[PDB]
């Protein structure tokens, strides 16, 4: 006799317990693995770090406010300065991986809101300025999360990126966004998030710095409220642990 | 020379013909294919899939996610609207640009039963039985809870599981129904009414949103492939 | 064959399939027969039209360009992509990776142009449509030798005639094709985001093989795609916004969808 | 070396195909595949979630 | 592709130009400066500016960057 | 696994769900039938509309205040204007029927007080 | 086969075939050989050509319109139905509801204009025609985005070549088509009469791709319905009447018959 | 898959068909149903009528 | 390339003509059929029905 | 005449078709074959054999 | 299929695979796993691309020529070769000794050429195509009677229709073609030298049937290449100098390569 | 007299073919010959040389 | 189709121009009278024409309704 509601993460190191979780999303039904004989082209023996790269790392927390318009990750970026899955990707020409995504936002009962946990594959982006293409600096924040914006962007020959919120930067709809796997943190009901992502490309490897599989997405669709005397301040926490790390073409460090 | 005689259509090209072509490089080997996952094989798994439906799209409610936001609060009475929308998958501005209504406004006719699933979003403590109704066609749409009560309705009751969900079944006098708007092929009336006032303590929010999704049952088909009236163009792309 | 409805009579249990946890990122399977009674029904109905294949395995018009038998513009160049067009872009970009062969069609017309040439009588028009593969060296001229065509394919054709028509298989040096890019070519992440190699399908030129006439004459053609053959992964939410260019996905932002009167009118304002 | 296939057909007959060149990708396009698998898309959970019974418990 | 095709330079003015080739891309390499420079086969500051530096060391300044079949422009507001 | 507190009830075109139930209470441990042929008198056919008659009808609402002594209906009368249910009895001169009866009142935690919900046979006055 | 007459002698007796009651509702069987005398004659009679198949199955000329290669007319536009026409009409409206597949076939023609511009020398035209099903966009000029035929249907065709002919199924959302429908489409009963969406099938588009010439030409469009696979049920009464409207029933009353001079005359007056 | 069919002929042949598309509403008008059933629009009474005896009795 | 010779009557319109043509439509479901009343496959079992004659036919 | 429908791509000429076509001189007897050293049937047998390369190549 | 990689782990041996001796004239036939630790990798890839026919099996211009309907060149005249082009000569070139049957294809293409005379409507142009095999007579006039084609294969083609198409089997005394011939064919050794007899396959001779119209008009013939059942033996060094004649190897000396900036430098200047 | 082969296809079907003319000259090429011997251009020494093995000793 | 569009109104004088869009009608709509009024993307009398309303508040007045590609007429003579 137990509580589907009670679950335990084991990985490398690390473990998490989350005892209000809905359940786990498996990606599109493929638990990662590693590259297979009759699926590969590079030839040189693969390096396989485990426990050492496989293992849960958590990020900065953001502050969940009545106005947040929403936070970006990418994955590969992410964590490309974080322990040793961040030294094997820049001493090596092509990677392969897939992940598990936890969030965190706890509250009491009198708390309300709802985010949206979305893993969305080549996560595409565009710039305000139609001409220009958005700038490196703008898509992408290794250690920090990229924010939405309410409003929309003002273009003047910049390479700023669109980041309007009810278009998801992609120029899309954001309430069609469930087509990818996705989970939804409701402060009634739930915790915590997690999903697990299976490595997706259009080919075996790749290299870790030009490309980025894919970008974890955080969307209050129904704001934060709370009568006053309830706590002020609550933060969002992400843990990401990679998958079945495997890592091809060693040479000098650095990227260039 | 065997004896043959052309029949008319001969030399035409009709964009949807299905004929053999010689091929422009001979014996080029292809790559080979791997396991990618999410593979596709009919366009009635994606509609098939819950998205979240703009029922409050009106004004600059659109420009914002207050769009996907249906606000409720504690009233001094009982029985007043929630909301209400007719039953135009792909001809209402409600559907047209949800997931289902994206994938039906390539077809001419559809027809099956639609899943409306509703999920409450306010303080653990806040309580509401709320009613979720579908008239079909005949009469107009209720305008009170009494007659809404009448056709085919659920009982909503806001407690430990969060998601309820309203099966509109497919109550038709063709098989089969135009995407775009006409009288003769109505689907009729979705509405919802406050079965019971949200009840809340002290110190918890008195106002609250739910949000809608709409999702595809498995008796779901669409038919008559045509071309969107979403996506237009003036000049080349560059 | 699409599923037929159970008939059900009333109930009274702890069975409940209209509650549930939208949370959990599962769309409930609840059939019309779990909330009220049903009828038996058989249902005849097929999902054949809403296949991927018949979904593209439409010809469609994804270019046209015009060229002269005299003056400046003498021959016509294209690079071969189908982003151009919104119509077939629009629906291929449902998906993440595509991978299918290609059934090419022309359609070339020939208009006279006004001048003050007298006693002009025109014969018969030949035209040459070459595909150059990536790497290869290009005409600078309407004369230029490598309309030789020994290796690069080539299509001749006479006004008056069927269409010309041909086959091209899965050319991708990668598994598949892919609609979105994340990234860049240069590992230093600086240069041009969204562009790589992996959908590069070579340019295409046509000209005149003769000129016909003593008078000035005006020819378009128009290069129709047909997917065969098709699979894809990953579906994605559909274009919500007007395409802006060609090489890229940037928008103009724009509303979620169309406004009514209020939340209970029951038509569109 | 000719295909007997079945044409569609109304409810409630056959055709003859022969390929004529070498590549195969120059062969008529494959408009009869109905396989269908939406529990990918839908329903991808971990735990199998039945019916009549709670989401969560 | 020229990066960035669109920019103000606000101020010896440095005007960017880098350019990438297609595959495709197989003709003769031009390049055009407008307001005033050719390069066919004010300064530039390459040496080797057919690797893909068209960049010149000084309205609107337009750059041309002609390989067959592509063809790239880029504007510049110089201040 | 699942929790006696949730219960569905589908009657016709109709469905109520209820997450906090103590039960169902059953008349006199009676499950309403119909009228069999060695207990009946009148000879004619009789008529039974069923999803059309039988299905949930939801009254108006009553407040609870603080001084509120209670309320009562006739369930007949109840129902006299009400769809076919009234209808059928508006043209039939002899009628026979069981119930369904579902109270609903949701209040907090903070909110206390208990109602007696109970159906009296030939309540005379 | 048709049936054989049978021999027959002479009688006496109380049978009798000749006398019935009509206010029955019954049509009476009796052969020849049932009043007088016959002989044996073995018919080898056929009724094949009375079959509903082959007394619909030929191709009609339903409608024509014209547009023109320069000018205000650039494209033509027409909502495909058989009742604009007298003959079709009026075979299929010998039944109450019909189910068939339909054969569809075009004629176009082209004719040069009278003008007073010199050393026109014209070109081969090709013409586009294309279907647009009931809700898809519709082309607002000759050279509207819509012509790119993505997933609409089309068929390009040049002058001096075969027919062009396309096969359509049966498209209706009802089991049947309805030649007749007492009612209408509003619940309330106000609003047109006799109208319904259950034989909507779409309009046709024709244009010209090149304009071929610097002189005016006018181009013809004649289109031809042969249906097939044919079901029909309920026999209905013929036209007495000429047709007034391609949307309703409406009529000028008329006499049941042609007038002779007397009911023993044997000469039609 | 050829259908070796009969042709119309007088009184007192074959034919070879083969399918080359894949609808069923491509294939040919079927000229050869000659099935006859006139006794619903002729003759429909509840009790049937014999011919020599008296319609009405 | 199979050797061919075209006879007389090639590319020719005949309304009567009974060939197959390609589908505009490719994979289109039809709707079933329902069983209706008073089916005709022949036009002679309509002329097998009674019908009134107007002998008078004189003048108004 | 057996009847037949003519589609796209009719009377064209792609120049990397494969077809059969009639032969000018009809019945030639060809020299027969004579066994040579150093048959190729793939580019690739051609490509596996070594090769000088110039790496010093700087100006004269 | 192309080979498969072996797995491999580390050594420590006397087996030297990385070593050897180049002198001997042998290419080493080391594999990656002989010098480095590599993983299994089943390998699809094939090799059929690269096989002698589909290298060699693509139409080719080799020549073209033009004639008038009047005026001093009424008629062309070209014997056959493949070494008046670029192309097909540089890749049959690969091989000391080819043997092929051709397939020959033809374009012929007219155009209206200026002239001050008026009323000119044409007819259509039949042209007549004549191989003179090596040793017949041949044409010194349009009229002359050698075009009787007797016995000499001959092509009549109306513009407007297909391309003319034949088949040509090996036609050499020799029991293989020579692309390269090391001596005279006179015994002495004088005269013209690397000229034999061996790859004389005739002249072709083109002209107009009739006249076709009142005012001048010039034809243009371009023929076409493919060969076909291919056999090559000895392979040669690709042509680095560009070709300067038809008949010989003549050439300019050229650098081996071209230059970068130095020995260390990573791109090309 | 129809031959039956197979089509080019990927990794990870039949054609039929008749012959019209009497020369063979007259045929389609040969684009399906994947015969390969790189042994007589590489390694034509007369004594055979072992990988492992020193070439010279 | 617009319903009885041929009718007297014999007498403020209300038109009615009540009107239906057949589903194969998509292009744009467009009122126009005439005798005076046109509507495009006297005084009517609907504040949402657009959904079927094309009466007006006041010889031959002629109310023409079109939308591609369907256009119908309706004529009232008001004495």
């Amino acid at each position: 006799g137990y509580s589907d509601r009670a679950r335990s993460i084991t990985l490398g190191n690390s473990t998490i317990t989350t005892q209000e979780c809905a359940n786990v999303v498996v990606g599109y039904g493929v638990w990662p693995d590693y590259l297979k004989d009759s699926e590969a082209t590079a030839e040189d023996q693969p390096t396989q770090p485990d426990v050492a790269t496989c293992r849960f790392y958590t990020l900065d927390s953001v502050q969940w406010q009545k106005t947040s318009p929403g936070w970006w990750w990418k994955l590969p970026d992410a964590l490309s300065n974080l322990g040793l899955f961040g030294q094997n990707m820049q001493y090596h020409y092509l990677g392969r991986t897939g992940y598990t995504v936890h969030v965190q936002c706890n509250a009491s009962k009198f708390h309300q809101g709802c985010l949206l946990v979305v893993c969305v594959p080549e996560a595409e982006m565009g710039c305000a300025t139609l001409d220009n293409t958005p700038s490196s600096a703008e898509l992408l924040g290794g250690d920090s999360a990229k924010e939405f914006a309410d409003k929309p962007v003002a273009s003047g020959s910049n390479k700023l990126v669109q980041r309007v919120v009810y278009n998801a930067g992609m120029g899309v709809g954001v309430g069609n966004l469930t087509i990818f796997p996705h989970q939804w943190i409701n402060l009634r009901t739930n915790n915590s998030a997690t999903i697990v992502m299976p490595y997706t490309n259009s080919v075996p490897m790749d290299n870790m710095f030009r490309h980025n599989n894919v970008t974890l997405m955080v969307i209050p669709f129904v704001p934060l409220d709370y009568c006053p005397g309830s706590t002020t301040y609550v933060p969002i926490t992400v843990t990401i642990a990679p998958m079945c790390a495997e890592y091809n073409g060693l040479r000098l460090a650095g990227h260039q | 020379g065997l004896p043959t005689m052309n029949t008319p259509g001969s030399c035409q090209f009709l964009t949807s013909d299905d004929f053999q072509s010689p091929s422009a490089m001979p014996q080029y080997d292809v790559t080979p294919e791997m396991r990618i996952p999410g593979e596709v094989k009919n366009l009635m798994e994606i509609a098939e899939v819950d998205s979240v439906v703009p029922v409050q799209n009106v004004g600059e409610k659109v420009n914002s996610m207050e769009a996907y936001q249906i606000p409720v609060r504690s009233n001094e009475g009982s029985g007043t609207q929630v909301f209400g929308f007719p039953l135009q998958p792909g001809y209402s501005s409600v559907f047209s640009r949800t997931l289902l209504g994206e994938i039906l406004n390539y077809y001419t006719h559809w027809s099956g039963s639609i899943k409306l699933t509703f999920m409450f979003c306010g303080s653990a403590m806040a309580t509401g039985k709320f009613l979720l109704a579908y008239s079909p066609p005949g009469a107009g749409a209720p305008t009170k809870r009494v007659d809404a009560m009448l056709g085919t309705h659920v009982v909503w009751d806001v407690g430990l599981q969060s998601s309820c969900v309203l099966c509109i079944p497919w109550i038709s006098q063709t098989h089969y129904r135009y995407v775009t708007s006409d009288e003769y092929t109505a689907g009729g009336f979705i509405t919802c009414w406050y079965q019971t006032n949200i009840v809340v303590p002290a110190d918890a929010q008195s106002s609250c949103y739910i949000m809608c999704f709409v999702s595809a049952c498995n008796d779901f088909s669409v038919r008559l492939l045509k071309d969107t009236p979403f996506i237009s163009q003036q000049n080349f792309f560059q | 064959r699409v599923a037929d409805t159970v008939g059900t009579g009333p109930t009274n249990s702890e069975a409940i399939p209209a509650l549930t946890a939208a949370e959990t990122g599962h769309t409930s399977q609840v059939v019309p027969g779990d909330t009220m009674q049903t009828r038996h029904v058989k249902n005849y109905h097929s999902r054949s039209e809403s296949t991927i294949e018949n979904f593209l395995c439409r010809s469609a018009c994804v270019y046209f360009t015009e060229y002269e038998n005299s003056g400046a513009k003498r021959y016509a160049e294209w690079v071969l992509t189908p982003r151009q067009a919104a119509q077939l872009r629009r629906k291929l970009e449902f998906f993440t990776y595509v991978r299918f062969d290609l059934e090419l069609t022309f359609v070339i017309t020939s208009t006279q142009q006004p001048s003050t040439t007298q006693n002009q009588d025109a014969q018969i028009l030949t035209h040459q449509i070459m595909y150059v593969p990536p790497g290869g060296p290009v005409p600078d001229k309407v004369d230029s030798y490598v309309w030789q065509t020994s290796t690069n394919p080539s299509v001749f054709w006479t006004e008056g005639n069927a269409p010309p028509r041909m086959s091209i298989p899965f050319l991708s040096i990668g598994n598949a094709y892919s609609n979105f890019y994340d990234g860049w070519s240069e590992f230093s992440r600086n240069g041009v985001y969204g562009i790589n190699t992996l959908n590069n399908m070579g340019t295409l030129y046509a000209r005149h093989v003769n000129a016909g006439s003593t008078g000035p004459i005006k020819s378009t053609i128009r290069i129709y795609f047909k997917p065969k053959h098709v699979k894809a992964w990953i579906p994605r939410p559909p274009r919500l916004c007007q395409y802006e260019k060609a090489k890229n996905v940037n928008f103009q932002p724009s509303g979620v969808t169309t406004t009514r009167q209020s939340i209970t009118t029951m038509t569109n304002t | 070396g000719a295909q007997v296939s079945t044409q569609k057909t109304g409810a409630h007959i056959h055709y003859t195909n022969i390929n004529y060149y070498k590549d195969a990708a120059s062969n008529s396009a494959n408009r009869q595949d109905f396989t269908q698998d939406p529990g990918k898309f839908t329903e991808p959970v971990k735990d199998i979630m039945i019916k009549s019974l709670p989401a969560l418990n | 592709s020229i990066t960035t095709p669109e920019e103000m330079i606000e101020k010896t003015a440095y005007l960017p130009c880098k350019f990438t080739l297609s595959p495709e891309d197989q003709g003769p390499l031009d390049i055009e400066w407008l307001i005033i420079i050719l390069y066919s086969g004010v300064h530039f500051t390459s040496n080797d500016l057919k690797s893909g530096d068209a960049s010149i060391n000084v309205g609107t300044y337009q750059c041309k960057v002609k390989k067959a079949p592509g063809v790239a422009n880029k504007k510049i507001h110089l201040v």
